[PDB]
């Protein structure tokens, strides 16, 4: 019988700082034990300052990549050109995806950018609407292996301050746009190590008010 | 007279009165100017005001990155076919990834201007347009009437006391043309253009409206103190 | 297009009248004449035939009076062909009733259904209206013996003798002037051919020009019967009252 | 949704409705009326599958009250039934077909005569003496054989009804927390507040 | 999830979790589970996140036409069931939805309505609704009266949260508070169970079954 | 489907079939409604011209929506049939769904929908009819009297009358109704009513239909006896 | 007869042309648009002292941050409200935002010229409708049955429009405040009503950024006629 | 919902200097029966671009009229279709790509992988991939079916990366397009040794390359096995 899902493999990450944001996700596309492409991006610019990738069945992601991206071109004609802010694009691709509850787009999604208040914002979505504004985010095949990884270097969980007796927690604090490149070439370099549908190169877009900056970086290509 | 209560209707010496009405319709519009070089191509456009009170008509259109129009008429029916356009145009970019042709964008308008002209209870619509792009073969100016006829020119204009654009641009049509990597003195041209066609009044700074497309430039519409240059 | 030819059915006057209505109206009243007279033991039907020929079948014929169910019939005035389209939806509203309820319809829930029908082609669709007036003759157990008539307006109104088609202004003067409340079966049908006696436009009143029906609780013990006339009861009831 | 009961006798008819609604392992609810008054000498107790019996007695609801409204007049006991058990009838054949089981009882106010019908999911009407839906029939219909008379007062209908809840409450498994009881007679519809 | 709301001499009080799972992966410890629908109407979620987030916070748009149409504030009987006649129209599509929607009107006084997807709707004084469920009622139950105060109320639908967040793996994260008033909701502040465990083990000297 | 649009501007501005449709009302049997102070009383005109009538089984002019709103109306007796049954039908969807039965100002304000929506929809005419809607809102004691007419505009009235001769009464109940001091009673706020219609009527026999609405679905509808014990009084009380 | 979607020979839709002609013959409707706040005034004209003029709604909320006066035949409007209202919550769903002023207005006026041989006849009434956003701030929009819409500074509709419109073409300047815009639609009010202007016949509404959409009480309105009588008294 | 029933197998492809070499055998399997023999696979859009398929043969049929009826209707009201208005190698994979998406989406596929090679107007290479689910991938070396397990190891030793592809050229690229398809036929039970081959050059043009044959084959080591284990004779 005829199976309209796929698995193209891969992995995506978003953190997001004071007054920055940044989106990366790794370059490889798979479909079962063979490599596709060593260079298919998957983290788009969609205009008004939002990054978005939709990694998982790539079919799907495009497809929402695309609506996406002309929900926005439609709310410029409709709204005397308006700057679609980052918290309005989240909810419009809730409707996108939750449209086709009852068949799916088999995609994690995450979005990132600037919220009106000109700081960091990261949204990420379930594959039907499901959204949430967070500081951290790992979505894909490897994102078991990045989240909780995130969670101890960007959120300091578990982390306590040395000889408080456990008491006192490691207070929280924005990181630099050096230190979160960091922590991205980190993670994706041993996701890259411990899971087969993770490599070949990294490509980070990084988000600021003066604009969208990109950033590539090698990763193993076995 | 007997053979114009509806557009189905042929008159004796074979004339469409409703499509006549919907042209005359264009006439009473606020004036309009649309003209070209090779690498830009510029719409100049009279806007209208109700009284002192009131805001000044909007007549041009964004249609896409490389498109857009002017109107001259009913504005809901400009809005109407402006949509339609856009749909167009979004159509070949999703399915083909490929700018629509101004060429194409007209003969897809005159189609569905048609169609309303040929059909009992319909009508045809009231407005003109000036259609400006820039595609894979250069610069581009359309000038479309409700009737269904597109018309591909070097310049023009439509709306009130358009003949006196229309003149200026037929005498300036060998100074305009060649004006290539400039944009400014090509709008320049439009506003005195434009200015052919003014009885009584100026041009001042929330009345004019001007837009622009060409080889590195997208469609851009200029409102506003940003039109202050060129008075 | 199609405008030019469209005469507009469903439309108001100035003065607030509907057109159509009032000249279906206008239709009726050249009708035979049809007469309903309710009395406390029963209820007569009684209708004269559009001036007859001497080689209609009489006998096999039915033209005023129909059966809608076995305890409601109607008296017809106007176009026979309209009203047999009425009838046949007023049967099946009947039956439906009872394939729902397991109950015999009410007289007036069949009637304002019916007369629901006639409204709707006053106020839409674009058709001309149905040139039929009626004259419902009924029983059920809420209200008993029951008469109504509608006509093409859709506006239906409830009476205890009534006469529509022809010459109803005089016959109404005469109904109203020998008509009381404790009056039989017997006596009503006494009334109901006299009034068409002295208001039909023929020289003479015989049986052949004539439909006659009674709805009497006269079977045994607590049901009711209809009893649609044959020509030689008609001849027989005509000469027992005296009028040949 | 499980235990409803019905019992007709000389003058009315008694209908006992359990109070537990249940879903999973947690009783959510020890005190829901599964009943509704369809007019003012007519009720209708209802089980069976959950949000569909609810949506179903109300739709019945609103029908019979809009005839009453319409006609100035209450439907018939036996009218409503056979309105009803249609309308289980056409929804059997659905698409997605009402999964609720019904009894009504009514007071004939033209025959002064009580009346408990007993209609299924699938629109199979019964008049009876006594009846049940699910498995509280299995233990109810057997005792009442033997314990039932026709010319019963409503007093000894109320005894006759609390043996068959004692004997559910002794051999039923699930705890469907009492029931609560409803009497249909001339004067209306009132409820039993202590049972 | 464990969400809970029960009524009380002093209102509603409306205690959640804020666990999201994909299986047993664990896919948020951060998620917002009581929709403010408006000043005097709070709507709990569990189940399926997209339908529950989706169609309570459609829920709102329902609610505010209303008011707009009608110029006055839905009833807590009207709000729940435009959403349980909404899910009964998706009977059997396999939404998954167990809300509560919780308000004080006029006439209606503090109220609580139990939604869920397969038509369920009851009004009711208690209710808890999720994966930890039993949990929260095991220690609700047991502690419930009508004449508790404020304090103790909030108090208890807290720990009745912290309860099912400890025993029940599907729920977790942390205890978002809310009390319902005549003038309306108010929020009660968020409450991490990595601390909020300890501090109440130790405070209350519960919890002896955990290594301390 | 018949398409037409039936209902249309002229050169002045109006559209004629909904002011020929107020014709349709003018020539109506005469309606009015008085409301009291906790009561309103709707009076109806019945011509004397028809005589051998049924009154049992001839549908009453005063028609039950639901237990706490009543409706009458002046015009086409056809047209109201349909009005009367989607307003009934909308009154049982709304308890259905609310779990509360409808405001008179609701019912109100979609009967009046429906005569709008047939004043710019193609191949239909405007209903011929205007209604009086009364009653009370569910738990509540304040008297509710509105108006609709076919052009779909509608609004409250503390008393008012429509149908033929209803400036006539109109122009009585402006000088006899006091705003500060309405109707205390139910016998004043009757009398009011009778007396407003027997400026118009001819006699006060089976000509004048009486139905009184009290709070909490309390509607009853007077008899002939009761309703002529009124007209004897106040023509007792005139001869001054 | 003849069409619905008839041009005449001037150019001009003729049923569009007479359902302006029936709005000139509505009760009149002001609104002012000033930096503190956008103000609009109605006449409520009772036909009949009887009349309880309290259930006249010539003014409408849209939403929190959209009014809207209307004047004409105002029984078609109540469709135009709703999908008004409808717009403006629908994009909030979309969005999660408000929806601009303009927007909201484009959105009304598509269903203008959606009728022909859709609904049978343009709509017989006129709008204003008055708002606020974040990017253009305080607005008054001026729509017809045309679907033509004109953004003003101040605008009269109705019966007295034309007498209204001279007298707010002198009166306006871009530095009123709220209280004196207040004041100038019952001024202008008084002058083009028939009967005399009070509380109960005329009604005030206005929309500011902090309250959002707000009609007056009769009380604050009859405060506000008490203070204007006195001010044109004083010089 | 299909199955599908007469197939073709491998299309392989590679990106050179000056434009792209696509090439695919001529077969039309029936299952195991290799039952036409003289199925081109190949099918080229203008001067500009070569659209190789594999799978269902009466979908690739399909897309062929699909693909012919595209240039017709591009050439409509076109002055410039034989110039700046033609038919790129984007636009009509784009079309393909939309329309397998589409009809995924329906649950009714065309049963097919396709590869889109050719040359942009502006002179930069083409070469995309997109199959029977709307998937869509680019690279230096693409193929489908076996030639995806097979031929891309051997390809992408010649383009590994991006930046070898100016340093490649038509020589080279050929006789590695050339071997693959040798080794396809070694190791593919549906391959046959009749193929054709395509050279979409940004300078010389369209190359098309029918009736070609696997050659230069090693069968002699052949008769030195005996057995499958202890056998000496
Ligand atoms: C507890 C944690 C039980 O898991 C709660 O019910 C919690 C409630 C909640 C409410 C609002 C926002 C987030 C979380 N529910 C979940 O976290 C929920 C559990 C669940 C998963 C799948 C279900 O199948 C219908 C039912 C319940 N988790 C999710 O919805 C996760 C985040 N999403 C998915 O698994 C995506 N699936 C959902 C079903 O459709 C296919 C895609
Ligand atoms: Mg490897
Ligand atoms: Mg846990």
């Amino acid at each position: 019988q005829f199976n309209p899902y796929g698995d193209n493999g891969g992995t995506i990450l978003g953190i997001a700082g004071e007054d920055f944001a940044v989106l990366a996700g790794d370059t490889r596309n798979i479909t079962d034990y063979s490599i596709n492409s060593r260079y298919e991006p998957k983290v788009f610019d969609c205009g008004d300052n939002i990054v978005m990738s939709a990694n998982g069945f790539a079919a799907d992601g495009d497809a929402l990549v695309k609506r996406f991206k002309n929900s926005v071109k439609w709310y410029h004609f409709d709204h005397n050109d308006k700057k679609l802010s980052i918290n309005s694009a989240a909810r419009n691709i809730q409707h996108l995806l939750y449209g086709k509850r009852f068949f799916p787009y088999y995609v994690h999604t995450i979005i990132a950018g600037l919220d009106e208040d000109g700081k960091g914002a990261v949204y990420s979505f379930d594959p039907v609407g499901s959204y949430e504004r967070e500081q951290c985010r790992a979505g894909g095949a490897a994102a078991s292996l990045i989240m909780p990884f995130l969670d101890n270097q960007v959120n300091f969980k578990n982390q306590y301050e040395p000889g408080t007796n456990g008491k006192v927690k490691k207070p929280l604090k924005y990181l630099s746009v050096e230190e979160v490149i960091k922590l991205v070439r980190d993670s994706f370099t041993s996701a890259t190590e411990r899971h087969i549908q993770v490599g070949d190169g990294l490509e980070i877009l990084i988000v600021t008010k003066d604009g969208v900056r990109k950033e590539f970086y090698e990763l193993k290509r076995d | 007279n007997n053979y114009d209560g509806d557009t189905v209707t042929f008159s004796p010496t074979g004339r469409l009165f409703q499509v006549e009405y919907a042209l005359e319709a264009i006439k009473q519009g606020s004036v309009t100017v649309g003209l070209r070089s090779n690498t830009h191509a510029v719409l100049v456009a009279l806007k209208r005001n109700a009284d002192e009170l009131s805001s000044y008509q909007k007549k041009i259109i964004k249609c896409d990155e490389h498109m857009g129009l002017s109107l001259a008429g009913l504005a809901p029916d400009a809005r109407v076919l402006s949509n339609y356009l856009r749909q167009q145009c979004n159509y070949s970019s999703l399915v083909f990834n490929r700018k629509l042709a101004v060429e194409r964008a007209g003969h897809l308008l005159c189609d569905k201007a048609q169609k309303n002209t040929q059909s009992y209870g319909g009508r045809p619509y009231g407005v003109g347009l000036l259609i400006i792009g820039y595609d894979k073969s250069g610069a581009h100016l359309l000038e479309f009437q409700p009737s269904g006829n597109v018309t591909e020119l070097y310049g023009t204009a439509i709306g009130a006391r358009s003949q006196g654009a229309k003149t200026y641009l037929e005498r300036t049509l060998d100074t305009f043309i060649k004006i290539d990597g400039n944009p400014d003195e090509l709008i320049k041209a439009g506003v005195e253009a434009i200015s052919q066609s003014l009885r009584d009044e100026s041009l001042t700074v929330d009345n004019l409206s001007i837009a622009i497309v060409g080889k590195d430039t997208p469609f851009t519409i200029y409102d506003g103190e940003a039109v202050a240059k060129y008075i | 297009g199609s405008r030019r030819y469209d005469s507009r059915t469903t439309i108001f006057s100035p003065e607030g009248r509907l057109y159509q209505v009032e000249y279906a109206l206008e239709s009726i009243s050249h009708a035979g004449t049809a007469i309903g007279i309710m009395a406390s033991d029963g209820i007569v039907l009684a209708a004269e035939r559009k001036v007859t020929s001497t080689l209609l079948e009489q006998d096999t014929s039915t033209e005023k009076l129909y059966k809608l169910n076995d305890k409601i019939a109607v008296a017809v005035a106007g176009l026979t062909a309209d009203a047999e389209i009425l009838i046949n939806t007023a049967r099946i509203h009947a039956q439906n009733y009872l394939k729902t309820y397991n109950e015999d319809i009410p007289v007036e829930i069949l009637v304002r259904r019916l007369s629901d029908i006639k409204q709707g082609y006053t106020q839409h669709g674009g058709l001309r209206p149905f040139g039929v007036s009626f004259i419902y003759a009924g029983y059920d157990d809420r209200y008993g013996y029951q008469l109504y008539t509608s006509n093409p307006s859709g506006n239906y109104t409830g009476w205890k003798a009534i006469s529509v088609g022809a010459n109803t202004s005089a016959a109404q003067t005469l109904l109203q002037m020998d008509y009381k409340d404790d009056m039989k079966v017997d006596d009503a049908i006494e009334l109901a051919l006299k009034t068409l006696s002295k208001t039909t436009d023929s020289s003479a009143l015989t049986y052949d020009r004539l439909e006659f029906a009674t709805i009497r609780k006269g079977a045994n013990d607590g049901e009711v019967y209809q009893k649609i006339f044959k020509p030689q009861e008609i001849k027989d009831i005509l000469v027992k009252t005296g009028i040949t | 949704m499980d235990i409803i009961l019905g019992i007709r006798v000389q003058d009315s008819v008694i209908l006992a409705s359990s109070k537990a609604v249940t879903r999973g392992i947690s009783v959510l609810k020890d005190s829901d009326d599964k009943t509704r008054q369809l007019s003012p000498h007519t009720l209708m107790s209802f089980a069976g599958e959950a949000g569909d019996t609810v949506q179903f007695a109300e739709y019945i609801q609103a029908n019979i009250q809009l005839y009453s409204i319409r006609e100035d007049y209450e439907l018939s006991p036996q009218a409503v039934s056979s309105f009803v058990r249609q309308e289980l009838a056409k929804s059997i054949r659905s698409r997605r077909p009402y999964q609720v089981n019904v009894l009504i009882g009514g007071y004939d106010k033209k025959k002064n005569k009580p009346e408990l019908y007993q209609i299924d999911y699938l629109g199979t009407k019964v008049e009876l003496p006594y009846g049940a839906h699910g498995y509280s029939g299995f233990y109810t219909f057997s005792l009442l054989d033997h314990h039932y008379r026709p010319d019963m007062t409503t007093e000894e209908g109320l005894d006759l009804l609390k043996l068959c809840v004692q004997e559910l409450e002794k051999r039923m498994p699930m705890d469907f927390k009492g029931v609560i009881v409803k009497i249909v007679d001339k004067d209306g519809i009132r409820q039993v507040d202590d049972f | 999830t464990t969400t809970l709301a029960f009524r009380f001499q002093g209102g509603i009080i409306v205690a959640v979790d804020s666990r999201a799972t994909a299986g047993n992966w664990v896919a948020s410890q951060t998620v917002k589970k009581v929709i403010e629908i408006n000043p005097f109407l709070l709507g709990t979620v569990a189940g399926g996140a997209a339908d529950c987030q989706f169609w309570e916070t459609w829920l709102g748009s329902q609610c505010r036409l209303h008011e707009l149409r009608e110029k006055e504030r839905i009833s807590v009987a009207a709000a729940s069931k435009i959403l349980s006649n909404l899910v009964y129209q998706y009977k059997g599509a396999g939404l998954s939805m167990g809300t509560m929607i919780c308000g004080y009107t006029r006439k209606e006084g503090p109220t609580i309505y139990y939604v869920d997807s397969d038509g369920t709707r009851l009004k009711g004084d208690i209710f808890c609704v999720g994966s930890g469920q039993t949990f929260a009622y095991g220690v609700l139950d047991s502690n419930y009266k009508w004449d508790l105060s404020v304090e103790d109320a909030l108090y208890l639908g807290k720990r009745s949260i912290l309860a099912a967040a400890h025993r029940d793996a599907y729920s977790g994260g942390s205890v978002n508070l809310y009390h319902v008033t005549e003038d309306g909701w108010i929020y009660h502040g968020n409450h991490d169970v990595g601390e909020l465990f300890w501090k109440v083990k130790e405070e209350e000297g519960s919890f002896n079954n955990v290594i301390g | 489907g018949y398409d037409r649009a039936l209902s249309i501007f002229s050169p002045d501005g109006h559209i004629f079939q909904v002011e020929y449709a107020l014709e349709a009302v003018k020539r109506g049997t005469c309606a009015v409604g008085v409301k009291g102070k906790n009561c309103v009383v709707l009076g109806c005109e019945r011509r004397s011209t028809l005589k051998l009538q049924d009154t049992r089984i001839t549908p009453s002019k005063v028609s039950k929506i639901d237990s706490h709103v009543v409706l009458s109306f002046s015009g086409l007796n056809a047209d109201s049939r349909i009005l009367i049954e989607k307003a009934r039908v909308e009154a049982q969807s709304h308890r259905l769904t609310l779990e509360d039965p409808v405001t008179v100002e609701y019912l109100t304000r979609y009967v009046a929908g429906v005569q709008q929506r047939y004043t710019q929809s193609g191949g239909v005419r405007p209903f011929g009819v205007s209604t009086l809607i009364a009653g009370f809102d569910p738990r509540d004691d304040e008297p509710k009297l509105y108006q609709t007419e076919p052009s779909g505009i509608y609004s409250s009235w503390s008393a008012q009358t429509i149908g033929r001769n209803s400036k006539t009464v109109r122009e009585f109940l402006e000088k006899n109704y006091d705003r500060k001091e309405p109707p205390a009673t139910v016998e004043e706020c009757v009398k009011l009513t009778v007396r407003s219609l027997l400026e118009v009527v001819q006699t006060g026999a089976k000509n004048i239909e009486i139905t009184v609405v009290k709070p909490d679905s309390d509607i009853v509808a007077l008899s002939s006896e009761e309703i002529n014990q009124y007209v004897t009084q106040i023509e007792q009380e005139k001869q001054e | 007869d003849r069409g619905v979607s008839t041009f005449s020979p001037e150019g001009r839709l003729f049923q569009v042309e007479y359902s302006l002609e029936a709005i000139k013959l509505g009760s009149t409707a002001i609104g002012i648009a000033t930096k503190e706040g956008v103000v609009l005034g109605v006449e409520k004209r009772a036909t009949s002292p009887l009349l309880e003029s309290d259930s006249i709604e010539k003014i409408v909320e849209i939403d929190r941050h959209i009014g809207c006066a209307m004047s004409g035949l105002t029984a078609d409007a109540r469709s135009m409200i709703e999908h008004a209202r409808t717009a403006a919550v629908t994009h909030n769903l979309y969005y999660d935002e408000d929806i601009n002023v303009e927007s909201l207005t484009q959105s009304v006026c598509d269903l203008a010229l959606r009728f022909g041989e859709l609904m049978s006849r343009p709509f017989g009434v006129a709008l204003l409708i008055a708002g606020h956003d974040a990017d253009d701030g305080y607005q008054l929009f001026h729509a017809e049955p045309s679907g033509t819409f004109y953004r003003y500074n101040a605008k009269a509709i109705g019966s007295g429009s034309e007498g209204a419109q001279a007298e707010l073409l002198n009166e306006w300047h871009s530095s009123l405040t709220l209280k004196e815009a207040e004041l100038l639609v019952l001024k202008i009010l008084k002058q083009v009503m028939e009967e005399k202007l009070d509380e109960n016949n005329a009604q005030l509404s206005c929309i500011t950024k902090q309250d959002g959409f707000k009609i007056y009480d009769n009380e604050k309105t009859a405060e506000l006629i008490k203070e204007l009588k006195e001010k044109e008294a004083a010089e | 919902t299909q199955q599908p029933i007469v197939t073709g197998t491998s299309v392989i492809s590679m990106k050179y200097d000056n434009g792209v070499i696509i090439a695919a055998d001529n077969l039309g399997s029936y299952g195991s029966l290799l039952r036409f023999n003289g199925v081109e696979r190949l099918i080229p859009v203008g001067d500009n671009t070569v659209v190789g398929i594999s799978g269902d043969i009466s979908d690739m049929q399909h897309i062929e009229r699909l693909l012919k009826d595209l240039v017709t209707e591009n050439a409509y009201d076109n002055p410039l279709a034989d110039a700046e208005e033609a038919l790129e190698p984007s636009y009509i994979f784009e079309y393909l790509a939309t329309v397998m998406y589409q009809r995924r989406s329906k649950m009714n596929p065309l049963w097919n992988a396709i590869i889109v090679a050719g040359v942009q107007s502006n002179g930069d290479q083409f070469l995309r991939y997109v199959n029977l689910l709307g998937v869509t991938y680019s690279s230096p070396t693409l193929a489908t079916g076996f030639g995806a397990h097979m031929a891309n190891p051997l390809l992408r030793k010649v383009v590994d990366r991006e930046s070898d592809i100016p340093k490649t050229t038509v020589q080279v690229a050929e006789e590695a397009i050339v071997n693959a398809m040798r080794v396809l036929y070694y190791r593919d039970a549906r391959s046959s040794r009749n193929f054709s081959l395509a050279i979409i050059d940004k300078n010389t043009g369209l190359t098309f390359k029918k009736n070609l044959q696997v050659e230069n084959m090693k069968w002699d080591f052949a008769k030195d096995i005996k057995g499958y284990g202890t056998q000496k004779i």
